[PDB]
């Protein structure tokens, strides 16, 4: 699974 | 069945909690996968995490059994707005409001069956 996008 | 899942957005199915415990998160490994394809396509979705959260039932001090939420994405797990924590654990009432990444992007309602 993909990385998960760090909204910070 | 001690208590159900609502799911307040499309993508995301509602769960009724028999087992003592569930995954919430991206990977497969999860009782509960965020992997409807309508999701996938959300890039809200990109923020979610592998792992993102668990909610468990367990017999506490009191002798008597708790509910709770833990936290383990990267962006956050919120109860009634209010950040868990990565990591963190806490108490998941009755009504309890569950947003990801976002403290206002609401997904689940917790209902405790319990009292019902």
């Amino acid at each position: 699974h993909f990385d998960t996008y760090l909204i910070r | 069945p001690w208590a159900r899942l609502w799911a307040l957005q499309d993508g995301f199915a509602n769960l009724e909690c028999v087992n003592d415990n569930y995954w919430f998160g991206r990977d497969k490994s999860c009782e509960y996968c965020f992997d409807e394809p309508l999701l996938k396509r959300t890039d809200k979705y990109r923020t979610y995490s592998k792992k993102h959260f668990r909610i468990f039932r367990e017999v506490g001090p009191k002798n008597s059994y708790i509910a709770y939420i833990e936290d383990h994405s990267g962006n956050g797990t919120f109860v009634n707005t209010e950040l868990v924590g990565k990591g963190k654990r806490r108490p998941l009432n009755n009504n309890s409001e569950i947003a990801l990444s976002l403290s206002r992007n609401k997904v689940f309602v917790f209902f405790d069956l319990t009292v019902d």
